[PDB]
Parts: C-alpha cells; structure tokens; sequence
RNA sequence: UUGACCUCAAAUCAGGUAGGAGUACCCGCUGAACUUAAGCAUAUCAAUAAGCGGAGGAAAAGAAACCAACCGGGAUUGCCUUAGUAACGGCGAGUGAAGCGGCAAAAGCUCAAAUUUGAAAUCUGGUACCUUCGGUGCCCGAGUUGUAAUUUGGAGAGGGCAA
RNA sequence: UUUGUAAAGUGCCUUCGAAGAGUCGAGUUGUUUGGGAAUGCAGCUCUAAGUGGGUGGUAAAUUCCAUCUAAAGCUAAAUAU
RNA sequence: ACUCUAGUUUGACAUUGUGAAGAGACAUAGAGGGUGUAGAAUAAGUGGGAGCUUCGGCGCCAGUGAAAUACCACUACCUUUAUAGUUUCUUUACUUAUUCAAUGAAGCGGAGCUGGAAUUCAUUUUCCACGUUCUAGCAUUCAAGGUCCCAUUCGGGGCUGAU
C-alpha cells in the first residue's frame, strides 16, 4: 500500500521537498480566507488515520488561527491588583491554538460535528490547521455504526467542551502519577476532595 | 571479512614478481595523543616465523655466556669493547640481560639509532637464554607506535601458504586491541591498508 | 509527448475494465452457469483489464507483478505520487510520466486516476507492449540519475528577464 | 471547435440543520479583590465569586505509553481508610494529594496501517410499487487522492493438514 | 419460514506479524500543582526513533532491570442534582 | 521610597529564499615542494628487505649519521579547485515571500515601421520621437472613409481606420 510512503514522506519536513511544498502552500492559503472549504485533504494519510472516511457527509474546512501569546485585557496594562497578578504581555492561553480553530470551524459550520483536525503549515504569523468536521444527520452517517455515534445529542460541540484529540490533552486527561490533579477533570476532583463529607453517625 | 581479499592468502602471490623472501605489511590505525606512554606498548609471541636474517650481540657474563654455543647466531663478551662502539655494523637486533648493567651506558650513540640497541620498549634484555632464543630466530613483527596515527608492522610472508598464515594476523589483532588503554577511539581497527612490499595495497 | 502517448493509449483502449452493464451481463452468465454447469466462477473466461488505484499499483510495484505504470503530471497534493519514480526505478518496473489525470481516468471509467498499470497482457499486443517499454525506457527510466541530479525552476517572468537581457547585455557587450 | 477534469461560484434549486430559553448538577476558557498573615509586596482567600463558550438526564472519565517493585496487582467512577500523612510554604500564615486495603457497581470494544484485484463486492438521492421509523427494481451521483469484507496488540494475516 | 453448499469456533506446522510525528522529547517563558534541579497545561525555539518509545516522584553520565504502549475513537451501572 | 507595569528602544531565533564577491576544508588524485652534522646523495618519519629489468642502471654489502636508498605504500608537510555542497564577512545584485500606495486594475515590458539628431570606415554601429499650445466652443451610439461577404430587403457580419 501507498499511504506508509505518504507517513514516511511527511515525517521529514525540513528535506528541499517539503520545505519547497510548505512555501507554495503557506503562500495558496494565506491568499484566501481565515476559514474556507477544502475541497480535498492535503493529507490523505494524517486525515485518514483521525477518521477521513472519504465519502459523503466529511468535510475537510482549513483554518488559520493567530500565533503568539495571549495578550490580556484591562485597559493601558492596568490590572488593578496585585503585583503578582499584574502582568499584561506574557500571558499564555491554557488551550492550544488547535483548540482555537476547532471552535470556530464548528462555529462557523454550525450543522457539522466536530471529529479531530491536525497541522497543516505555519509562518510566523499564523498557525494553519484542517479540521475534518462530520454531518451528522446525512443518512451515509446516520447508519452503518461505524459512525452513528457522532449523530448523539451529548456529542453537540465536541470542540467546545474539550472532547476532541487535543481538547482531552489541553485537559490533562491520562493516566497516571503525573496527571493526579486533572484525571476524572479538574474541578470534579477539585469539588470531592474540598466536600465536607458527612454521615448519618458522625465517623 | 577477510576472507574475499587475500590480507594473509594465496591471492597475492604472482603479483610481486622478485622470487625474493617479501613479507606482506600490515598498518594499524587508531588516534591517539602526543604522549609516549599511552597506546600499544607490547611486543607478543608471533607462533610463524617472518623468514629473515638476523644476528645478535650477545655480550653476556659468567652464568649466561654458556648456553650461546648450542642455539644462537655469534657468541661475544665484554671484552670487546672497541669494536661494537666505532666501526662495526654488521648486525639487525641484539640480545642483553640484568647481570651486567654497567656498559649500557657505553654503546649509545651508533646502535640506539637505527634500532639496533633497547631503550624501554622492546624485550630485548630478557635473562633466560635457553628457551626464549626459539622465538627470536624465528622472527617477530615489530609494534612501534609512532607521532600521531600509525602502526607499521610486518605479519609474514606472501609465498608462506594460507595454512601456517591462519592464525597469524588473527593473534595480532588480539593485542592491539586488549592490552590498549582507555584514550583510543571508537572500533579500534578503523582502517587496515595491507600491502606487501611489491604490489598493490589490499585493505578490508 | 503526444506520440507516444498516442500510441499508448490505443494500447490502454484495447484494456479497459467492465463497466456496470458488463457486470450486469457477466452476472447473467454466472447465474446460468453456477445454476446450470455447476463452474464456480469459472465458465467466465480470465480477464485481462488494466489496474488502477494508486495503493493497489504500488502493491503491484512491491511485487514485481506490473509491466507498465504511467503517472500523472497532475495531483495537487502531489506527495501521493512523488515516491513512484523511485519505487519505478527501484524496482526495475519501466514507467512513464503521461499527461493528465483525466485520460487516465477515462480510460478507466472514472473521474480521476492519476495511477494506471498493465499487469497481464495477451499475446496480441506483446511486440507493441515491448516497443513501448524500449521508447519510455528510452526517455525516463534511464534517465533518472541526470534528473536526480539536476535542479528545475529559477525561470524569471518575461518582464524581468527583458530587464535581465537588457542589463546582461549592456553589462559586458556593447 | 466541441467534450471531460480540477478549483471556485450563483439560485425564493431538492431536502435538511444551527442559533434562543432553562441553567440545581456537569464540561471547558477566563478570572479578581475583601480577608488571613495580629502591618505588607511571595503567599492566603482561590486554581474561588463575576464574565463567557457547550451539553445531558446525568455529564465527565474509561478499557492502561497505569500502579508498582510484591509470592505482584489490573479500564473508569464513587464511598470508608490512607490522612491532616509524604510534600509545598517570608519552611511563616497556612496549604496538602497518591499507590495499597474493605466496599458499591462491574461490559467490553472500534478505525488507520497489508493487492478483494478472476472482478468496489460499498454508499446517497430521484422515480415506480409495497407486508411504508423501512424493503425491491431501475436511473443518475459519490468513490478508486480509495467505500465494503478480513485483523487491531489480548493477537492476527497468507498458506498446508485432520477433525 | 429453515433463511444455508453460507457463516463461526476449536488443534498442529511454516512464512510473517504492517501498529497513529511539528508528534514524543528538550531549552527558555508564563501559569498551576503537594510535585520538591522544572507535576500538568500553554507560547515560541529545536526536533526524533525503530530489538523503538514512555514511565520507575532529587539533575547528570555509564551498565542493567522492570512495566505498559502514546501522539486516533466509542461505551451502561455505581456518582452529583 | 520599596516592588512592578502597558508603551517604546536594541540584540538573538524564526518568517527567510536566490545569484554574484571575499576567508576557512572537507568528498576529489596528483604534478611538485619541505638544505641543522656525517653519509655517491634534498633520507619530513615509519614498515618489508637482498634483489629487480631483455640489457643498461640502481640496490644488498661498505661507510655514515638521531635517522640506509633500488622497488612498492601509510601518516604527513606547502602549493595546485580543473570538478560538487556548507560556513561569517561586500551590501553588491535579484522577484516570488512580506510591506506601502493607486485605479471603475486603461495603454506595462520587448520588437518593428517610418523619419531624423547622427558618420558612413561597408551598411547601419548607435540615439530620439512614433498626432493635440493665441481663444471660458465641440468631441458620446460595436465609428465615418477604404475593403470583402451574405444572397441583395428593410439590413447583418470580417479586415483596416487605431503596428
């Protein structure tokens, strides 16, 4: 099969072919829009293994999303506290910018369900991204139960509430010693562990 | 391997064509530093003979000057003394001992020079004269580490068949590479540039 | 160029695979003959279309088992088929680079190919199939070292390279 | 010159879908200060209130790139204990988990990556009929820049053999 | 109705056994943690690997061991109200 | 005052490529170079070694010096890049990234025609133009003239006018 090539390929990015394949694309999507339809996932191999199903009812949008830090409100830098909490400039945005462009392709197409999205390319400025959002209620998904699981009511805006492959990491859900504070989500374990538990027969 | 070139074989045999005793050479490679101690410093038992000529000066003493007249090339003294220090040349390697420590001192300047004499490196003044003389007359290499990157030593000889040279250049290879200290670089047998004395230059 | 391709595709014009009311027919003769002879799938004689697809003609490269494989100068995500060329030349498998992905498509009855391969061929077409190995061979699996070596692109739009012939001109001819 | 392909459009094109409310509980972003330190600039309150984005009858998490270092345990969650402990902290004020153990409840699995190549075998829409949350035929369309079948880490595939 | 010369499972041998990258990991910076020479997230910068990789709670090299498979995904009941 | 802070200033990395200059050395072999005593003799050091070529000739020996040679090699020492990729310096030169502006994106670049400034050193080596200047007028209908069609209908089309 050719799409072991196609990994190989993309797993070598600073070789003459893909740094001349990064320039002209980098240049074709920063001539259009921020967010605009792909007709046609520049990586079949990476698109495939996220779930690019090509058929009907996938759509691949590409995205470019503003690089750099996340630069605060409040006014002429004045922050009205603290001089801990007094900082302007360097502030870091806790989700990815991977998050960013999930929630605005799934803002933008709003019917579509939100399923990965991965690299596409960058330049100093931006960040680009493929988001290859799912219609849900197309009947090519709406049966065959390989996929029906995404035409569920609790799956409405995976993007938006974390539940996508980045979503979980900028979570920091896993397994293990490392991930004690945010394992079954933050604030859940945060909310058991501050209770004042109570019984009937105080113990 | 060593086995599809010849670096001890039969392959080259014809190529040289003086019907003379040519030994084949064998050049090790390791760096090393401008010291004088670090590196190879042994010369170990070769079990094949290289085929040369070779005469010793055995200028011995009352308990070793007897055993010179069964199994040795010329038999001297310490008498005499004004011949091996002015004129005289006519030798490849000598052979002294611990007894008599006192007229080293003297032959110096003609013998230390062209490798004729021992300073340090060499097992040149070894005491026992009734069973090391079987592994002098049949000639060792010779392991002399030079400046920066050489080894130049000689195995044996291009006519001698591949059944004596088996085991030759593999022994070798066991004691440039065991006894070495802890400066030499990665895989201590780098490059081997294996000629003979005639033809062309068989490496691995 | 324009010949050769010509050529070619009346060779890969005597190839084509079924279309659906082929199929159709073949299911008819399947039904009679499993139905009536009792042949498995075998009273339908051996086909002989060209392969297409570009994970099967790669699986046919890897084998050994493709006779001729054309490209596609064409497909914009064009790391699909960058590594054809050097699986073609690795392989000993003779290839050529024809024009569009549409022909490739149409003498296959899709859209787009990019991907065409002849694995078997009938004794008919052999001396024709082989001349045409000689002339692709000819122009591109033996050149593939003085291609690999050298460097395309650099070409100056019409406007500058006036300029250019102007300045070069006037900078050491008179 | 006519016909495809690709990319991008337009339609009060055919059929759909999104917004808004409620927000007790849930998932995230963002985020203070009163206060405590018998003052206060790190700290603390607090990873809180306020603000914002998103769901459901639960949500989340979940079948180990885990814990361990034992004679090893076995997805997740919750309770009792570990434990006011190890640790962090102008080592001050204070903060502060986790493995084991007992129990409640226990259910496991799916794609990508291998030519089916003696046969895209897959899927949508329209039309006709009906035992009309669907089924059958025909016709376009998607799709081979790859839909189905086989396999998914515990195995498994291609062959060969006997039940 | 018997949907079917179809599907499924079991035993032996042989050749294999594909396994997710701007991602893991690292430097710096902000934030957070009980996490202490950097626990988690994130910004930029550098950027892998294949008998490989990650973890084994004081940084580092050298030699072993142990334990699981990341960078893709679905899932009741216990639970909160 | 103690501790900070938006802004702004400068450096580093990235966006960030492509040719031509100027020094550092590698893939790439070889012509030659490297003169303190002694020794036929310029032995930068090391290994084999008494002989090779039809002969000549050199070599073993001899003698010397810290190093004995004919014959074939390694490490090297200073040049020679004739071949291909990368290092910091010239800011030299590039349009395609990027930045600024303009317009309802209207005549950009190259070549020719004719003239003529222009003198011929054999014929053009060159350079310029390539429609408007007394006047508060006019300038618009795929354009009038010239040319060819259609089937002569009332009209319609192509070139040129306007390279």
């Amino acid at each position: 099969g050719a799409y072991k090539y196609l990994e190989e390929l993309q797993r070598k990015k600073q070789s003459d072919v893909l740094r001349f394949l990064q320039r002209v694309r980098v240049w074709e999507y920063r001539q259009k829009n921020v967010i605009h339809r792909a007709a046609r996932p520049t990586r079949p191999d990476k698109a495939r293994r996220l779930g690019y199903k090509a058929k009907q009812g996938f759509v691949i949008y590409r995205v470019r999303v503003r690089r750099g830090n996340r630069k605060r409100p409040v006014p002429k830098g004045a922050t009205y506290g603290k001089p801990t909490n007094q900082g302007v400039n360097e502030l870091k945005y806790q989700r990815s910018l991977r998050a960013t462009a999930e929630e605005r392709v799934g803002r933008r197409a709003a019917n579509l369900r939100v399923l990965n999205s991965y690299w596409v390319n960058q330049d100093s400025t931006y960040k680009y991204f493929e988001v290859i959002l799912v219609d849900p209620q197309h009947k090519a998904i709406r049966r065959d139960a390989r996929y029906n699981w995404i035409c569920d009511p609790v799956h409405k805006h995976r993007e938006a509430r974390g539940l996508t492959a980045t979503g979980k990491k900028s979570r920091g859900i896993n397994k293990g010693h490392k991930f004690n504070n945010t394992k079954a989500g933050r604030r859940k374990t945060w909310k058991r562990q501050n209770t004042l538990s109570l019984w009937r027969y105080r113990k | 391997v060593k086995e599809l070139l010849k670096y001890s074989n039969e392959t080259k045999k014809r190529n040289f064509l003086e019907t003379v005793e040519l030994q084949v050479g064998l050049k090790n490679y390791d760096p090393q530093r401008d010291k004088r101690f670090s590196g190879s410093l042994k010369l170990p038992n070769c079990p094949r003979p290289n085929m040369s000529i070779c005469i010793f000066g055995d200028a011995f003493d009352v308990d070793r000057a007897k055993s010179c007249g069964v199994d040795a090339m010329s038999v001297d003294d310490l008498k005499k003394l004004n011949k091996n220090k002015k004129l005289i040349k006519k030798l490849s390697k000598k052979y002294n001992a611990f007894i008599a420590s006192e007229v080293l001192i003297k032959q110096v300047p003609r013998l230390l020079g062209p490798q004729l004499s021992k300073a340090g490196k060499f097992p040149t003044p070894v005491s026992h004269n009734d069973d090391l003389y079987g592994k002098v007359t049949d000639v060792r290499s010779t392991i002399k580490f030079q400046l920066k990157k050489v080894l130049c030593l000689a195995v044996a000889v291009g006519n001698v068949e591949m059944e004596e040279d088996v085991l030759v250049n593999q022994i070798l290879m066991s004691v440039n590479f065991f006894v070495s200290l802890l400066k030499k670089n990665w895989q201590n047998v780098g490059s081997l540039v294996v000629k003979s004395s005639m033809g062309p230059a068989f490496r691995l | 160029d324009r010949n050769t391709a010509a050529e070619t595709f009346k060779l890969f014009n005597k190839y084509r695979p079924e279309t659906a009311a082929e199929k159709k027919e073949r299911l008819t003769k399947e039904a009679a003959a499993v139905a009536e002879g009792k042949s498995k799938q075998d009273a339908s004689p051996k086909p002989y279309a060209v392969k297409y697809g570009l994970n099967h003609v790669v699986a046919l490269i890897e084998n050994k088992k493709a006779k001729l494989v054309l490209i596609a100068n064409d497909v914009d995500p064009i790391e699909l088929v960058v590594f054809l060329p050097a699986l073609c030349k690795k392989m000993g498998v003779p290839y050529a680079i024809v024009k569009g992905k549409a022909r490739l498509g149409t003498l296959v009855n899709q859209k787009t190919s990019a991907v065409a391969a002849l694995t078997e061929v009938r004794a008919e077409d052999e001396a024709a199939l082989a001349k045409l190995v000689s002339t692709i061979d000819a122009n591109f699996a033996d050149k593939y070292d003085e291609v690999k070596k050298h460097w395309g692109g650099g070409i100056l739009g019409n406007k500058a390279q006036a300029k250019m012939d102007k300045r070069a001109k006037n900078s050491d001819s008179a």
